[PDB]
């Protein structure tokens, strides 16, 4: 059984820069009476199926930009991208097909871009959900960078750190920003018990917390 | 272009039958490989099948636990996984490879099949429209959302206006809370387009043949 290891586990680079990631196998992938390296590189963009980029260590698959270059022999291999495009965002894997087939742990490529403050939106519960005894308050924080962000909920001034669901989207292939959803679920009764609801966010992009809120009273 | 069967929910200890078909070529001119990806996990090779003669091979890990067969009549490939455990919950891909054709290796991938191994029952989701609160029109851009709550298992598909609205759309990864999935999606359109024009989010939950269309109407 051949083990594959890749480094870095992840890195971030800005558009236009060159990038190099390596792959190591515990055993040589160079077949003696053949002179071929049984290694391949795959790329997997978020939500998509993986795609073959390189095989035989250096043969580029047709339809693969010349930006990608595969080198190495034996136990050491590298994948290089001359000028990174925002569309190159994805996880890269190397696979050995010498003895069975095994994939390395993969290298995650992120894109570095200019900082961007998030656009925040808060939503009261649906009249339909309330008619069912539930009450979920939602807050969206879209198109921001870097990914690091702090969100806290407040109800009538009191913060709530229990019953909050948060989800981050993968970096956007177009603008390279991140978006996030934060849902606070309560019972209709607890919801009808209070008046003010607040979604408060802290991002390095501002020295002041971005706040959004509403009062159940209004319509 | 490869077509795979739909999401499957199977009971622990049961078995599953996965299909991979095509009509854009004879599956006899290819080798069929199955690959799986567990949540927040890397790629894992399972085995290959030569439709041409029925020859197959499985990774040690899947020995005598994964039957692979083919029906070249309907140009379909199958993969049977027996005595499934919770660990087998993942996204299964089929990959059709060929190098005997042209000076370049032919590489095709399926879209993937989500297999969830659990003792829980399928649960259709509740779709709630998220309209802005009174204060959200005195601006230029407006954000709307749909909350897809309490479903099982993954995945769900969400579109807006049947795909006519894609720019400005953000669909957040589902979060698991109390053995049920919750996911949300947002779309931002010009304040001049909504509410003047109708915005609808469409939700489909394969596992339960559930189809929902929920129009976003102002409060």
């Amino acid at each position: 059984d051949i083990v594959m290891s890749q480094s870095p586990s992840s890195l971030a680079v800005s558009v236009g820069e060159k990038v190099t990631m390596s792959c190591k196998s515990s055993q040589s992938l160079l077949y003696s009476r053949n002179q071929m390296n049984y290694l391949s590189w795959y790329q997997q963009k978020p939500g998509q199926s993986p795609k073959l980029l390189i095989y035989w260590a250096s043969t580029r698959e047709s339809g693969v930009p010349d930006r990608f270059t595969g080198s190495g022999s034996g136990t050491d291999f590298t994948l290089t991208i001359s000028s990174v495009k925002a569309e190159d965002l994805a996880v890269y894997y190397c696979q050995q097909y010498y003895h069975y087939r095994t994939f390395g742990g993969g290298t995650r490529l992120e894109i570095r871009r200019a900082d961007a403050a998030p656009t925040v939106s808060i939503f009261p519960p649906s009249s339909e959900q309330l008619t069912s005894g539930g009450a979920s308050v939602v807050c969206f924080l879209n198109n921001f960078y870097p990914k690091d962000i702090n969100v806290k909920w407040k109800i009538d001034g009191s913060e709530r750190q229990n019953g909050v669901l948060n989800s981050w989207t993968d970096q956007d292939s177009k603008d390279s920003t991140y978006s996030m959803s934060s849902t606070l679920t309560l019972t209709k009764d607890e919801y009808e018990r209070h008046n003010s609801y607040t979604c408060e966010a802290t991002h390095k992009t501002s020295t002041s917390p971005i706040v959004k809120s509403f009062n159940r009273n209004e319509c | 272009q490869l077509q795979q069967s739909g999401a499957e929910l199977v009971r622990s200890g049961a078995s599953v039958k996965l299909s991979c078909a095509t009509s854009d070529f004879n599956i006899k001119d290819y080798y069929i490989h199955w690959v799986r990806q567990r949540p927040e996990q890397g790629l894992e090779w399972i085995g290959w099948l030569d439709p041409e003669n029925g020859d197959t091979e499985s990774a040690p890990k899947f020995q005598g636990k994964a039957t692979m067969t083919a029906d070249t009549s309907s140009n379909t490939a199958y993969l049977q996984l027996s005595s499934l455990t919770s660990e087998a919950s993942a996204v299964y891909y089929c990959n059709a490879i060929s190098t005997t054709r042209d000076y370049y290796a032919l590489d095709y991938w399926g879209q993937g099949t989500s297999v969830t191994v659990s003792s829980a029952k399928t649960t259709p989701p509740s779709v709630y429209p998220l309209a802005p609160g009174s204060a959200a029109q005195t601006n230029s851009m407006v954000t709307l959302g749909c909350l897809v709550k309490g479903y099982f298992p993954e995945p769900v598909t969400v579109t807006w206006n049947s795909g006519s609205l894609s720019s400005g759309v953000h669909t957040f990864p589902a979060v698991l809370q109390s053995d049920l999935y919750t996911l949300s999606s947002s779309v931002t359109v010009p304040s001049s387009t909504w509410p003047s024009e109708t915005v609808t989010c469409n939700v489909a939950h394969p596992a339960s043949s559930t189809k929902v269309d929920k129009k976003i109407v102002p409060r």
